[PDB]
């Protein structure tokens, strides 16, 4: 209803963190483009609980303005609140993302590197394909496998020419990675 | 029990048998005069007379509204005639007869020694010199708790006036403290100086060294000259003798009464001219 | 919930107080200098209790040193922990009372009150949450007894809402020579028995009983009986000091232990006194009579609530079973109409130079024996209104021994009332 | 179909820890709120980030033991406004919990429960857990319970109360603030689960093996039986989907709502390999009141209501079975204005332990809830110690002096002297 949405902007601004983290998940699953410029407002919130709601928001509202504020979330102190930023960036498929997220692919926090690589792979832009050829090298497996599943979304020549290299001087799960995925 | 025990209860001069005496012997149409003479027979003492009236007004049903009247009339004529004597006396009757046991003396004796404390304004000295010239010193403290408990209890009266009185009693206290501080310390002193073979002058006694204290700290102007001149004209010229003493009077400074000071610096130059006058005889060590 | 601000008055209250600082900075790790040098983070946990955090992590006890005999200064400076101190927490007059209570009460004490109660209150506001208030002196002397009374109403009206308790060492003739003592000590208890929530009555009688028949010591000296007092406040206030569920806070112990507002003055006893004891020797021994702090037969009376704190490593199994075997076995000399009145403690952390110990806290209506010596000691003097001028000229009335006198033999009977008192 | 559990005091919060600790694993809900990926939904509002918040809130007059869940493992579980404290305690004085103290942070707490409210689309009710001892517990959760009647009228409000046990209370004065709590949440209380720390401290030591049980070692037990009440709102279910339908399954008579639960089997961990129980086995033992959770003897009383909530690998045909003997050999006398029936619940999901607990896990577990007048012999004990201590008035100033009235005692009392000739009525 437009008096809901209304209702729950209004909450983005109450001293309650209870009411404001809330007033975000329920934009959210609204879905309404009024709550845009609000919602990118709530991503500079004190709490914590506010800006991932405001982030992940943003990503299921899908509106380009979210764009900017979302890479400035990237940085954000809370490794939760950044892997939500990173999910909302890769949902809204915007191509200024990509240079952001493949700096976030070398995060401190695997669930980052993970988001980003799963993100890189959705927005589907070749500057993505060496970067996440040298995440098959990750310490972390789930976050091997998803630049290897990202690789997969993205394919043509740069990840052949990738492929063919990683199959010839590549080691361990990047030349399985390679000559697997080569045969696809 | 009747009005006549409760009055008589740990009342040391009255006797409930005299009460009912005097009620059984006064009449219904006994005027206010025949009543006073009744009560004046039995009861020499106007504070008991008075207590006594108090009883037969009291003991009166009002019923016998021309005889409570009477009495009333006969009790307001004798307060009339006695006032203080009889009201003030009457009022300090339990301190008078507690005291009276403490020191084996008669009650009345100290209501009118009180009455006449209190019948006008004294001094400390005026109170001391009043109790040195009736009671042994040992008695005399107390005598002075019995006015105090006297004083006190006149809380029911010459009110400004008891108020100067109480204040000038407390300062002969404290004075008397004064003079038991040197009572148990200058034996010690003279017995210490006599093992040391120091002769010290024979008649040297705790009231001599303790009014010698006085005379220095109620000194209008005091000197550490005029305290070392004080306590050689006391004790003599033996440096031991005179430094026992003035360190006697330095540690009475301490414990006497603030009362005795015109104020917390006179305490402290006290010290100090004592101090000074110690330094003075210990130049040849 | 938090902080207690602990005051010393008086030459027995510097005594006791000292060796009190003594000993727990020592159980808490902590040097002369205030750096923590212990072993355990439970030496840590409830610190906050009794000491504020400098900077360096210097911690500093939270005392008030009192004295109107300025001699008590330099005693405490030159103590062992004496550095330890706040150099501004030390209210030290000119004179000394000796051994007047007018003067500490009304006199040269009520001057030095107002600059102590100065001092409370900068220690009461760098407080998160104050429980309350713990004074250490002895009711025999001027500045301990009279003094301390003044100061113990005088917080009451300014902290109303906030605990206070005491140590409070009872005069006794075999110790102190002094004549009148039972007046400083009746004319104190006066005011304790209506501006205490909680007193531990340390009576010298006791102390002197404790070092001449129990340890044999034929002459025993303060030092001697000191060391009997501190093992007494150190186990007593474990409960405060140490992590745990039962007696955590002033108030906490003071809801289990006062069933009547008047019936607060404990009974303190303490196990091994001497320096290989099982849970069972241990529990005998912390009821028996022969190591009470306090001169009275339990016996002669009956305990309306108990609080025993074990500390060392023991079973919990065993310190239940024999407390509860103390219980059954003993139920007429436990009060009927107070169900589940002992309530028992452990701590691990035991005190020094003991591998197991036990600390009893009893309110028992056996104290008014303690009262009643006192009492008898007082009217003996009062008769022959002996000393009464040395009171009297500071500015005190007779009025105030009949009034003490009289509270004094109302609180023996209250005592009496519910030691017959019939379930 | 939302509820909001209230966790007041130390008691309660202790005991909602065990109790979210244990909904997180049924659910399969990591102590951050994720869920490696709707029934529990009623416990858990959920976020589109991944998060599974409780609609919980937890109230202490005093820091110390929330401070532990906010510095804890489940530390962000739940959002810092849902954690409430105080600064001074109630000192197990319940006139502190209720006028003094609680009349302070009572504004707040509702403030944080009406937002928790506004963010369900139809609450059922309210699942309150606190002690009858502490100052808090007692105190606070009545005024609590009298605030929640006005601001939510025709909405459910259940108990867990933690009824005092000799053997680690720690108050003396705990029988006045267990009369003085139930008589003011007496007609503000819909439903009261009582847990007899004697009960559970004895399941302790006797099946569990553990001589000298910890909280920590009770509360893991209290959680067990509080899920098995509690799963019927977390999970699909048959019987008791609903905060009002355990009033009209087990609360016939209203002032009466006080059932008796009894768990099978409580096996050591120690003990497997070990053959597993049946569901004759297991409903046997509900007759067992070795196996209660409040002394009492059901044998000496009679029921008004029963209900036997079965978990994991059970079959319909063996509980008819197994109650079918138990019809033939027990003695289950209902009051004579009653249904002679047993109300039957399933759920197929097997019952969760908490790896390394003290318990092991179970094939098959029940958990029956009873309306027995056998109740009343807790309720005796409780009066006569409140009894023993009010007829010499010992410890009653510490009471007036935090705003209770002494009336306040005698009226409580009186409450209780009713209810107890209220249970004498219903045998008949
Ligand atoms: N146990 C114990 N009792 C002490 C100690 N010092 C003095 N006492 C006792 O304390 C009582 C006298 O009180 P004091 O502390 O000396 O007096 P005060 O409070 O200092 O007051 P002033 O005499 O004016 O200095 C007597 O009963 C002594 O036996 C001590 O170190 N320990
Ligand atoms: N089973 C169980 N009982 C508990 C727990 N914590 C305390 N209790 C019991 O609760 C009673 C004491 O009440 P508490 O709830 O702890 O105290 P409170 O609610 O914080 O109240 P105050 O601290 O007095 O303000 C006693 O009967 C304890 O045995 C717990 O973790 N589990
Ligand atoms: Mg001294
Ligand atoms: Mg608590």
């Amino acid at each position: 209803d437009p008096e809901k949405v209304e209702m729950y902007i209004k909450n983005l601004q109450d001293d309650s963190g209870l009411v404001r983290y809330f007033a975000a998940d329920a934009l959210g699953k609204i879905g309404d483009e009024r709550a845009v410029e609000p919602l990118i407002k709530a991503l500079k919130d004190e709490d914590p609980w506010v800006r991932r709601e405001a982030a992940g928001a943003l990503g299921q509202i899908g509106d380009e303005r979210a764009v900017e504020p979302l890479i400035k979330a990237l940085k954000d102190e809370d490794r939760y609140v950044r892997r939500i930023a990173a999910r909302a960036l890769g949902k809204i498929g915007d191509e200024r993302a990509v240079e952001p997220l493949i700096k976030a692919l070398k995060d401190e926090d695997w669930q980052v590197r993970e988001d980003a690589a799963k993100a890189l792979g959705q927005i589907g832009d070749e500057r993505a394909v060496e970067p996440l050829i040298k995440a098959l090298k990750d310490e972390d497996t789930t976050v091997r496998l998803e630049a290897a599943l990202a690789l997969g979304k993205i394919g043509g020549e740069r990840v052949r020419a990738a492929m063919e290299k990683l199959a010839e001087t590549g080691t361990g799960f990047a030349r399985k990675v390679a000559v697997n995925y080569l045969e696809t | 029990t009747d009005l006549a025990d409760k009055y008589a209860s740990g009342n040391s001069e009255i006797s409930g048998q005299e009460l009912r005496g005097l009620r059984d012997a006064i009449g219904d149409d006994a005027s206010p005069e025949d009543i006073l003479a009744l009560v004046q027979e039995k009861i020499k003492d106007p504070a008991l007379q008075s207590t006594a009236l108090d009883y037969l007004v009291q003991t009166t049903p009002p019923s016998q509204g021309k005889l409570k009247e009477a009495l009333i009339q006969a009790r307001n004529t004798h307060t009339e005639q006695f006032g203080r004597t009889a009201i003030g006396a009457k009022n300090i009757l339990f301190a008078s007869q507690e005291y009276a046991d403490q020191l084996n003396v008669s009650p009345s004796g100290l209501r009118s020694l009180y009455l006449e404390v209190t019948g006008d304004t004294h001094t400390c000295d005026q109170l001391l010199s009043m109790l040195q010239d009736r009671y042994t010193y040992q008695d005399m403290a107390i005598v002075s708790s019995f006015l105090m408990k006297g004083m006190a209890t006149e809380l029911k009266v010459p009110s400004a006036q008891l108020q100067v009185l109480m204040t000038e009693t407390r300062n002969l206290q404290a004075v008397l403290t004064s003079y038991d501080y040197f009572e148990s310390r200058v034996p010690i002193l003279l017995d210490s100086l006599k093992a040391e073979g120091i002769q010290t002058p024979s008649d040297l006694n705790f009231v001599k060294v303790a009014e010698s204290y006085h005379k220095i700290i109620n000194d209008k102007f005091p000197t550490a000259s005029k305290v070392e001149r004080e306590v050689r004209n006391l004790i003599g010229d033996d440096v031991d003798s005179v430094t026992g003493v003035l360190n006697l009077f330095f540690s009475a400074l301490r414990q006497t009464s603030s009362r005795l000071f015109s104020s917390a610096d006179k305490r402290q130059q006290l010290g100090a001219m004592i101090a000074n006058a110690l330094d003075a005889v210990n130049i040849n060590n | 919930m938090r902080e207690i601000v602990h005051i010393q008055a008086g030459q027995c209250g510097n005594q006791i107080g000292a060796k009190f600082w003594e000993v727990i900075s020592d159980e808490h790790g902590i040097d002369p200098t205030g750096s923590y040098h212990g072993d355990s983070d439970l030496q840590l946990e409830r610190i906050n209790v009794y000491y504020n955090e400098a900077t360096g992590n210097k911690y500093v006890p939270r005392a008030i040193l009192v004295d109107l005999e300025p001699g008590t200064m330099d005693s405490v400076r030159s103590g062992p922990f004496g550095q330890i101190f706040r150099p501004d927490n030390f209210v030290f007059g000119q004179s000394g009372a000796g051994n007047n209570w007018a003067k500490g009460h009304y006199t040269e004490g009520a001057e030095l009150v107002d600059s102590v109660l100065d001092v409370v209150r900068k220690e009461s506001e760098s407080c998160d949450c104050l429980q309350g208030f713990q004074l250490t002196h002895s009711l025999g002397g001027g500045t301990g007894s009279g003094m301390g009374t003044l100061l113990i109403s005088k917080i009451r009206e300014e902290y109303p809402d906030r605990i206070m308790n005491t140590f409070s060492v009872m005069p006794s003739p075999k110790v102190s020579d002094t004549v009148v003592e039972p007046y400083n000590a009746t004319l104190s208890v006066h005011q304790l028995v209506e501006n205490t929530d909680e007193t531990y009555c340390i009576d010298n009688e006791a102390l002197y009983d404790i070092c001449f028949r129990t340890l044999k010591l034929t002459t025993p000296t303060y030092g001697d009986l000191n060391h009997l007092v501190s093992a007494t406040m150190s186990g007593v206030t474990t409960c405060l000091r140490f992590p745990g569920q039962l007696n955590a806070d002033l108030r906490k112990l003071a809801v289990n232990m006062v069933p009547f507002p008047r019936l607060h003055f404990f009974m303190p006893g303490f196990a091994p006194l001497t320096s290989a004891l099982t849970v069972p020797e241990l529990t005998q021994q912390m009821f028996d009579s022969k190591n009470m702090m306090a001169a009275c037969d339990p016996r002669h009376g009956r305990y309306l609530t108990v609080a025993a704190i074990f500390r060392g490593r023991m079973s919990m199994k065993e310190v239940d079973e024999q407390m509860l075997n103390v219980q059954n076995k003993n139920s007429s000399y436990f009060v009927e109409w107070i169900p589940n009145n002992v309530k028992t403690a452990v701590c691990d952390i035991p005190p020094r130079g003991l591998k197991m110990s036990a600390t009893f806290i009893g309110n028992s209506t056996a104290i008014q024996e303690l009262f009643k010596r006192i009492s008898e000691q007082f009217t003996a003097m009062f008769r022959r209104k002996a000393f009464l001028h040395w009171y009297t000229g500071e500015g005190m009335d007779e009025m105030e021994f009949t009034e003490a006198e009289s509270n004094m033999n109302d609180l023996v009977s209250e005592y009496q009332q519910y030691q017959d008192a019939t379930a | 179909r939302e509820c909001i559990s209230i966790h007041v005091g130390q008691a309660g919060v202790q005991i909602g820890n065990a109790c979210w600790e244990l909904y997180c694993l049924e659910h399969g809900i990591q102590p951050d709120g994720q869920m490696p990926s709707d029934s529990f939904n009623t416990f858990f509002s959920e976020t589109g980030a991944g998060k599974h918040v409780p609609r919980a809130v937890f109230v202490d007059l005093e820091p110390t033991v929330i401070d532990e869940v906010r510095t804890g493992t489940y530390r962000q579980l739940f959002h810092p406004e849902q954690l409430i404290t105080g600064k001074e305690d109630a000192a197990n004085n319940y006139a502190r919990g209720h006028y003094t103290i609680g009349k302070e942070i009572i504004d707040l707490v509702l403030d944080r429960i009406r937002k928790l409210a506004d963010q369900c689309t139809g609450l059922q009710g309210f699942l309150v857990f606190h002690s009858f001892g502490g100052g808090t517990g007692s105190g606070f959760t009545s005024l609590l319970m009298e605030r929640l009647s006005v601001d939510y009228g025709k909405k459910s409000k259940l108990e867990f109360s933690i009824y005092p046990a000799p053997q680690v209370s720690t108050a003396v004065v705990e029988p006045y603030n267990s009369i003085l709590t139930t008589h003011t949440t007496l007609e503000h209380s819909d439903c009261a689960f009582m847990v007899d720390n004697e009960a559970i401290y004895d399941i302790c030591r006797r099946n569990l093996d553990i001589e000298r049980p910890t909280y920590t070692n009770l509360n893991r037990l209290i959680s067990q039986i509080v899920s098995s009440i509690t799963a019927s709102l977390r999970f699909d279910g048959a019987l008791n989907v609903d905060l009002t339908e355990f009033q009209t399954n087990l609360v016939p008579y209203p002032r009466i709502h006080f059932p008796l639960a009894t768990y099978a089997p409580v096996i050591s961990a120690e003990k497997a390999y070990h053959e597993q129980l049946s569901v004759a086995e297991i409903t046997n033992a509900c007759f067992e009141p070795a196996n209660q959770m409040v002394k009492c003897d059901p044998r000496h009383g009679k029921y008004m209501a029963c209900c036997l909530l079965y978990r994991g690998d059970v079959v319909p045909k063996d509980v008819n079975a197994a109650i079918a003997t138990i019809k033939t050999k027990r003695s289950i006398q209902f009051v004579d204005w009653c249904p002679t029936g047993f109300k039957v619940g399933i759920n197929y999901q097997p019952p969760t332990v908490v790896p390394g607990g003290d318990l092991a896990k179970v094939q098959r577990a029940v958990c029956m809830l009873s309306n027995t007048t056998a109740i009343a012999e807790a309720w005796a004990r409780l009066d006569h110690k409140f009894d023993l201590m009010y007829a010499k008035r010992a410890f009653v100033h510490w009471y007036v002096g935090e705003g209770m009235e002494e009336g306040e005692f005698s009226e409580a009392r009186e409450d209780m002297a009713a209810l107890e000739k209220d249970y004498e009525e219903v045998g008949v």
